[PDB]
């Protein structure tokens, strides 16, 4: 709660670059599960955030 | 006497294992007594009047690999197949054998 | 970045998770370090473009990785993770949190 | 009673000579009985001093032979003191053997010539080989030589047993035979000039080579002995460091079916959990080069051994490899330069491409970590913080040995390391000045210490001055204050007396889980050892000092910080030959009162700093962390099941992650298993490393030939509970060849069974193992009060010592720095006190023991004493006997295996018996006028001292208190309270297990609170006497344990003590007089 | 994982006891219950505080 500002600034960096990044693509971006999958730990998530 | 605010719970893998454990276990068995009356029904079907059938039944309980053959009599070997010419033999080997 | 230990200063004063399980049982905080925070950074950018479905994988006790887990998926929509391991995280968080 | 009789056939086969005369002599406690032993000797000894035959009067006086109880037995032989070779030409026909020089390292590692090294005996020195024990090859090869003739027509397996140590000792006698034997000095040292034309490495491998064919009892133990003996006689630093390095992977190889677990320190709870072995290919490939390097060595039984027991890997056949893995450490030290052992720990890489992120968490770690162990007492003001000066004065006994120093007590000279003696002559000069801190830099370097056990790496310590101890001292203890109740310092947490035996592992294995373990053992001249480890104390400090209000307080901490300022630059004295060398050494080792649990410390703060890597990849919950010294595991537990390439990549990730900080490591991970320098599992079942050199020792202690017999005896049977047996008769004979004394060059004592296993403070091994054996007769509480009335004596140096000025000086500076105006009603009896403490010191020990041995022999020769009603413990036993009944019984099989390599007959017990649930204050810690004590000091106090103090008077038990440091305020209080009366039974019970050994050897492993050894025995209870009761079921319970050990089977019994001997007895309880040596006690948990 | 519909998996036979084990073979009967308590106790879980 107390990471207001800094996890709007987070937000808006990464969304701002995943845009930017999203413009130089040519193939239509689609959505499926796939079979495989990254993990992901929190941990991780909690050293960003 | 000892004991107090500390809670044990089997982890989800050790109750996937011992599910699974039981499963094989129920599995093997179903299959084994499918097999055994599959032959018995054959057996009885072809006039083997010289066949005594306690080989098949020693197989039978070999293949269920926690017993000991060594010390179980004839009588309740004969039992067994007494109990298993009354089971409908499984759909693979019944329609195989007609 | 932000210098991390000053983060473990203030949780692990306010929060006292040494003393937060059994005293006689293995409690203590968990990675905030660098070339994680950069790690996600980059996994969450690589699998939003490739629109590459990534999983969660966590320990509950940890409920800091929880309360920024419900940001991320606050933030982050959700039919980018696999039902399951959203579905897991959600009723994790609702069972402890919400009701 | 049948020690004796191989004694007697010892004598005759050693001296053989018509000449060589044999002179027993006896004693009875029956006065007419006495008079006809007194006469029979006095015939004895005039036949003696008359060349005459004594075989004759032995079949009239037969009645002596056959009830009289034997002390020892003289010899009067002529011979210059060889004979080894006069028995030794038969059995020495195999081939000698040939060095490899190129198989060591160094150079003079090499079993080359002395004179090749050494032309001058002015710069020999016998140290890289010295035995370091007093007793000789002439000894060792006679008891052997001796054994191999009496096993000379045994037909059994016992027979194929004795075959294979023949051609064995054929083997090491050609080799022996080819240059001669080493001639001892009176030192039992071996000079330049009997060596001088010989090869310097031939008597430790002598002596090891010995010591090894002696513990062969199998066809693999023979097939050890032949590959190990001919390669340990070059291989000399890589040996048993090698063949004992695979065994950590091994562990890790086994899958459990059925388990062992802790609660609390010694609960068992034995569980049937099965986990599998998830075991990576790449660790195969590491085993396979150290396979290679094995086979390179010279070895090629061992790795068959190694190879074909992998093909099933089961845990039945696999004590095998346990058994080899307590051989390793039965070959002997790597007794190296002092400078060279450092240079395996001295050579450092050091790189500024760390990071720094890291180290300031690891500092935070370590002052999170002392605020939690310091904010209560440093707020509440304990006086023990005020007067740190006086609780540092007080615990110097404590403390390590100082560098040899030059001291003059009023006309004598002494060289002491005692420190507190070091402060006793500084107090004079008006050097006593613990506010000025020394430093340590190039105008005043460090000595050193090493610190060795087979096997391994040297560890050093440092030597420091006595303002150190004193700055440590009280911030220390509050930190080990801190330390008894958490959990993962495992050297340090307790049930304030004990150390977690058993681990804390297998709670939570499983086949989702597993566990990391490391050793930590060069990480002593690291990088994070260095300044980040100090400054982060320095800034817990600083806390602390803002974290209180009085001044005393903030002059320690300013003092202990300024400490650790020096502590962070700090120089060492190391000679090479003639000149020395001083380094630059700013880091932290071993050798100081803080080291031990400050790198259990940063051991923990710095696996905690790097276990915050493995989060970025996983998800566990951390179940347990534990450090202790030299190593270090912890276990964790996952959100799914476990995969070989999973270990892997967490392997190599865990290696960088260590590399990100420059750390070198073996690291291991697992599933099951460990392995660590004392202990280590596989398959749920705890073995034990048996580890102790026995004819070879780590250092030179200050013990006597007697004493090292004992703890030689006591480290026997250790080793024979770890798994590793010796021939106990082998054993026997050393007993009796070092406790043989010569009185002149053909006299010669021999003493007796009944002496050495007897009671007292001379007591040496049991005529049955795991059993003390006592008396039910008047005799051995005869000889006992005669040893109890010799046993308390003098040392005229300590005498003279307190007659001095130091001593004045120092009562004087205690006095006033504490309390005024007593001068001669307290001060005498805290000088008295000071003596309690005095007596550490180790020629102090040396005169009084042998004085003790001097007038030991006076009445070892002559006649025996009534010594006077003084009871004891046989009184006791003699009294409580006629009131037993026996009745045979009939036990079932409850209790699991878990220790395989124990006897089967001690398993047998253990399979129908629990194992030990608790551990019972030996020295009185819980007590409550020792929980004053160890808020006031430190120290033990003896239970001797204690068991009479509190048997005195109200008056005198005030001034004995008080001198101990104690004020009077706190002393009349307790007066007041009366809590000593409510540790009469404490002490009672500290003082009879002491005596009994009853918390040290194999009685320390049993639960007698267990609920089937109490069903046999129906003792009613009476009440309102606790101390008969106690005592009676606990002999009791002795007695049918014995019954059977000896035989097997089980019994019952029933004692309807009469209520008049309760009250004979009440009033004899508390006048014993009684005592065991603390060097005969067998620790299994050194 | 995500798994495609190219995929397959068998089910167990669970059908009941045919044979009525609890009824006339004991020694059977003992076994199994004994091969079951021995299996179960490597699952019941440590009292771990």
């Amino acid at each position: 709660s107390n990471r207001l500002g800094q996890l709007v600034d987070l937000t808006r960096l990464l969304a701002y670059n995943y845009e930017t990044l999203m413009a130089c693509i040519t193939m239509n971006m689609q959505h499926v599960q796939t079979l495989t999958t990254e993990k992901l730990q929190l941990t991780s998530v909690t050293s960003l955030c | 006497m000892l004991i107090g605010n500390a809670t044990v719970i089997p982890s989800p893998q050790t109750l996937f294992h011992y599910y699974n454990v039981n499963v094989n276990f129920h599995s093997n068995y179903n299959e084994r007594i499918n097999d055994a009356v599959a032959i018995i029904t054959a057996a009885n079907r072809l006039n083997l009047y010289q066949k005594k059938m306690k080989s098949i039944v020693e197989d039978f309980l070999k293949r269920l690999q926690i017993f000991d053959i060594s010390r179980v009599p004839d009588d309740q070997m004969y039992r067994l197949r007494d109990r298993l010419r009354l089971l409908p033999v499984e759909i693979r080997r019944l329609d195989i054998f007609n | 970045l932000v210098s991390t230990e000053a983060q473990i200063q203030k949780m692990s004063q306010d929060l006292q998770l040494e003393a937060l399980t059994i005293q006689s049982e293995t409690q203590f905080l968990t990675g905030i370090n660098s070339q994680a925070a950069n790690d996600c950074f980059k996994t969450l950018i690589a699998a939003m473009l490739s629109q590459r479905t990534m999983s969660l994988d966590f320990v509950t006790t940890n409920y800091m990785s929880l309360i920024s887990g419900m940001w991320l998926l606050t933030v982050v929509p959700n039919d980018m993770f696999i039902r399951e391991s959203l579905v897991a995280c959600q009723l994790a968080i609702i069972n402890t949190i919400i009701y | 009673g049948k020690y004796n009789l191989i004694l007697s056939e010892y004598l005759s086969f050693i001296y053989n000579s018509q000449s060589a005369v044999q002179i027993p002599i006896y004693y009875s406690s029956n006065s007419e009985l006495e008079n006809r032993c007194i006469e029979f000797h006095s015939k004895c000894l005039e036949n003696s001093k008359n060349g005459l035959s004594l075989k004759k009067l032995f079949v009239e006086y037969s009645d002596v032979i056959e009830n009289a109880t034997l002390l020892s037995i003289l010899s009067y032989s002529y011979d210059k003191y060889n004979a080894v070779e006069r028995k030794l030409v038969k059995y020495a026909k195999g081939k000698p053997l040939e060095a490899d020089l190129t198989v060591n390292e160094l150079d003079y590692e090499n079993n080359k010539i002395t004179s090749e090294l050494f032309p001058t005996a002015e710069e020999y020195t016998d140290l890289l080989m010295d035995p370091a024990i007093l007793t000789s090859l002439s000894s060792n090869l006679n008891a052997v030589m001796f054994w191999l003739e009496k096993h000379e027509n045994d037909v059994a397996e016992k027979l194929k047993i004795y075959k294979r140590r023949l051609d064995l000792f054929t083997i090491v006698a050609s080799t022996v035979n080819k240059y001669g034997v080493p001639r001892h000095n009176a030192k039992y040292r071996y000079e330049y000039e009997v060596m001088k034309d010989k090869p310097y490495y031939l008597v430790t491998w002598a002596n090891s080579s010995i010591e090894m064919l002696m513990s062969v009892f199998s066809h693999e133990d023979y097939l050890i002995a032949r590959e190990l003996i001919v390669l340990s006689y070059s291989n000399r630093s890589t040996l048993a460091k090698l063949v004992s390095s695979p065994m950590s992977i091994l562990v890790a190889l086994v899958d459990i079916n059925g388990t062992f677990i802790t609660n609390e320190e010694l609960e068992l709870e034995f569980s049937n959990k099965y986990v599998r072995a998830i075991v990576p290919d790449q660790t195969f490939d590491e085993l396979k080069q150290m396979l290679d390097n094995m086979r390179k060595a010279g070895l090629t039984d061992i790795p068959k051994m190694i190879q074909d027991w992998l093909v099933d890997c089961s845990i039945e056949k696999f004590p095998l490899m346990a058994k080899i893995y307590s051989w390793s450490f039965h070959v002997g030290f790597r007794k190296q330069k002092m400078l060279d052992a450092a240079l395996d720990q001295l050579k450092t890489e050091y790189t500024e491409d760390v990071d720094d992120e890291m180290y300031r968490e690891y500092t935070m770690l370590i002052r999170d970590e002392v605020v939690k162990m310091l904010e209560e007492p440093v707020k509440h003001d304990d006086h023990l913080l005020q007067d740190s000066e006086l609780a540092g004065l007080l615990s110097m006994s404590s403390a390590s040995n100082g560098e040899s120093r030059q001291l003059k007590f009023g006309r004598k000279t002494i060289f002491s390391t005692k420190k507190n003696m070091h402060v006793m002559d500084d107090m004079a000069n008006g050097r006593y000045t613990p506010g000025i801190i020394p430093p340590v830099n190039v105008d005043k370097p460090i000595p050193l210490g090493r610190r060795d056990v087979p096997g391994r790496r040297t560890r050093i310590i440092f030597i420091l001055p006595y303002e150190y101890f004193i700055a440590q001292h009280a911030v220390v203890e509050k930190m080990l204050i801190y330390a008894k109740h958490t959990r993962e310092y495992a050297e340090f947490y307790s049930q304030s007396n004990q150390l977690l035996s058993y681990g804390d592992v297998t709670r939570f294995l499983s086949n989702n889980s597993m566990v990391l373990y490391t050793d930590v053992s060069q990480w002593d001249s690291s990088q994070h050892n260095t300044q980040p480890f100090r400054k982060g104390i320095i800034m817990g400090l600083d806390m602390l000092a803002n974290m209180t209000n009085d001044a005393r307080v903030i002059q320690t901490l300013n003092l202990y910080k300024q400490t650790q300022i020096n502590l962070m630059d700090s120089y060492v004295q190391i000679p090479d030959g003639n000149v020395i060398k001083k380094i630059q050494y700013g880091a932290v080792a071993s050798g100081e009162k803080q080291t031990k649990a400050a790198n259990s410390i940063a051991n923990l703060a710095l696996i905690k700093t790097v276990l915050s890597r493995i989060s970025n990849k996983y998800s566990f919950a951390t179940k347990i962390i534990r450090v202790d010294g030299d190593d270090n595991y912890a276990v964790l537990q996952f959100n799914t099941e476990v995969t070989k390439q999973m270990v892997q990549d967490v392997s190599n990730d865990v290696r960088e992650t260590y590399a990100r900080m420059n750390t070198k490591v073996k690291a291991l991970v697992s599933t099951v298993g460990i392995e660590i320098a004392k202990r280590y599992i596989a398959g749920g079942k705890i073995f034990f490393r048996a580890g102790i050199n026995l004819l070879n020792n780590e250092k030179k202690g200050q013990s006597t030939q007697w004493d090292q017999a004992a703890v030689l005896y006591s480290n026997y049977i250790v080793n024979r509970l770890r798994g590793f047996e010796t021939d106990r008769e082998f054993i026997l004979t050393k007993i009796m060849q070092m406790t043989s004394v010569a009185i002149t060059g053909s006299l010669r004592l021999f003493p007796s069974e009944r002496v050495l296993t007897t009671n007292s403070t001379f007591k040496v091994f049991d005529s049955e193992d795991f059993i003390i054996e006592y008396g039910t007769t008047d005799d051995e509480v005869y000889i006992q009060r005669a040893f109890m009335s010799l046993s308390s004596q003098k040392s005229g140096i300590a005498d003279e010592i307190a007659a001095s000025s130091t001593f004045k000086n120092y009562v004087s500076r205690l006095s006033e720095q504490l309390l005024f105006s007593k001068n001669n009603i307290v001060s005498r009896g805290i000088a008295l006190t000071e003596k309690a403490k005095l007596n550490s010191y180790a020629p102090i020990s040396l005169e009084k023991r042998r004085a003790q041995i001097s007038a030991l022999l006076t009445m070892l020769q002559k006649p025996v004493t009534f010594k006077s009603s003084k009871i004891t413990i046989n009184d006791i036993l003699r009294d409580i006997k006629p009131f037993f009944t026996v009745n045979e019984a009939h036990l079932p099989i409850q209790y699991q295996k878990f220790m395989p390599t124990l006897p089967d007959n001690v398993q047998y017990i253990i399979q129908c018996i629990g194992s030990r649930t608790y551990q019972i204050e030996d020295d009185g810690s819980k007590s409550a006028i020792s929980r004053l004590i160890s808020k006031y000091s430190v120290y033990k106090p003896s239970i001797e001292e204690l068991y009479k103090v509190i048997s005195l008077h109200e008056n005198e038990i005030q001034l004995y208190l008080i001198s101990l440091g104690i004020p009077k305020i706190d002393a009349d209080t307790y007066v007041g309270s009366k809590i000593y009366s409510q540790d009469k039974y404490r002490i009672l019970e500290s003082y009879v297990y002491n005596l009994l050994s009853i918390n040290y050897g194999c009685y320390q492993l049993f639960d007698f609170n267990s609920p089937d050894l109490e069903k046999l025995i129906r003792i009613p209870f009476k009440g309102k006497i606790p101390a008969v009761t106690f005592i009676l079921h606990l002999y009791a319970k002795l007695e049918v344990i014995n019954h059977a050990i000896k035989n097997g089977s089980w019994i019952s019994l029933f004692c309807n003590y009469p209520k008049s001997e309760m009250i004979k007895l009440w009033k004899k309880m508390w006048n014993i007089t009684s005592l065991r040596s603390p060097y005969t006690n067998a620790n299994f948990f050194q | 994982r995500n798994l495609p519909s190219t995929a397959r998996y068998i089910r167990p036979n669970l059908l009941q006891d045919r044979l009525n084990l609890h009824d006339n073979f004991e020694s059977l009967w003992d076994t199994i219950t004994t091969s079951n308590y021995i299996l179960a106790r490597s699952v019941v879980p440590d009292l771990k505080e």
